[PDB]
This record gives C-alpha cells, sequence and structure tokens, in this order.
C-alpha cells in the first residue's frame, strides 16, 4: 500500500 | 475534468477521480532536488511542530485551486504558475518530504 512519502510524491512531484 | 494542466494532472494522479479537492501543489524540480530540502532551512509547522524545512532558492510551482463553480463529478481548476521557497515537513528514515505546508 501506498507509505506517506510515495504519497507526497504522487500528489506533488511533477519532475 | 478538462484540458488544463490542473485538471488533467488531478485526475491523472487520483486526486480527483473520486472527489474534488479544493486546492493541491504541483512542483516542477527533480524529485532528489524536493527530497534535499529535508536538510535545509528548519522552520515551525504551522501546527507548531519543528519538522520542518524550507527551501534556500524558490522552486517551480503550479497551484491547483477549485473555481467557485466546481461540483463533482466536474471539478474544474484555476490554474497559477509562480516560483515560491517550499515548505516542507520530513519524516522517516530517510528523512523524506511527507507532507507540504506551505509555499512563499
Amino acid at each position: 500500500k501506498e507509505t506517506a512519502a510515495a504519497k507526497f510524491e504522487r500528489q506533488h512531484a511533477d519532475s | 475534468s478538462s484540458s488544463n494542466y490542473c485538471n488533467q494532472m488531478m485526475k491523472s494522479r487520483n486526486l480527483t477521480k473520486d472527489r474534488c479537492k479544493p486546492v493541491n501543489t504541483f512542483v516542477h524540480e527533480s524529485l532528489a532536488d524536493v527530497q534535499a530540502v529535508c536538510s535545509q532551512k528548519n522552520v515551525a509547522c504551522k501546527n507548531g511542530q519543528t519538522n520542518c524545512y524550507q527551501s534556500y532558492s524558490t522552486m517551480s510551482i503550479t497551484d491547483c485551486r477549485e473555481t467557485g463553480s466546481s461540483k463533482y463529478p466536474n471539478c474544474a481548476y484555476k490554474t497559477t504558475q509562480a516560483n515560491k521557497h517550499i515548505i516542507v515537513a520530513c519524516e522517516g528514515n530517510p528523512y523524506v518530504p511527507v507532507h507540504f505546508d506551505a509555499s512563499v
């Protein structure tokens, strides 16, 4: 399942 | 849900597939440079806790904010691009960003 760090990246990273 | 970056990305990243989320920020920097902020300027978070860090430089960001006319299922977003310092709360090992606290 999704860690809090993975969730920050899916919601906020657009590298 | 139409063609403009916020409506597209909010949908693709699973933020508006089952609700309309009011606001969300996207950072257009490499992931490791965003993760590098966790060892930059330590600041208090809005909630008083002190595991927040502020970037030394501004970063390219897009703010997505729901219009007054937005209703699920048809979320609609105003798109505002800016360059701002980001403040993130960090946890874990590796100490990585887990929450966006603001842009400045």
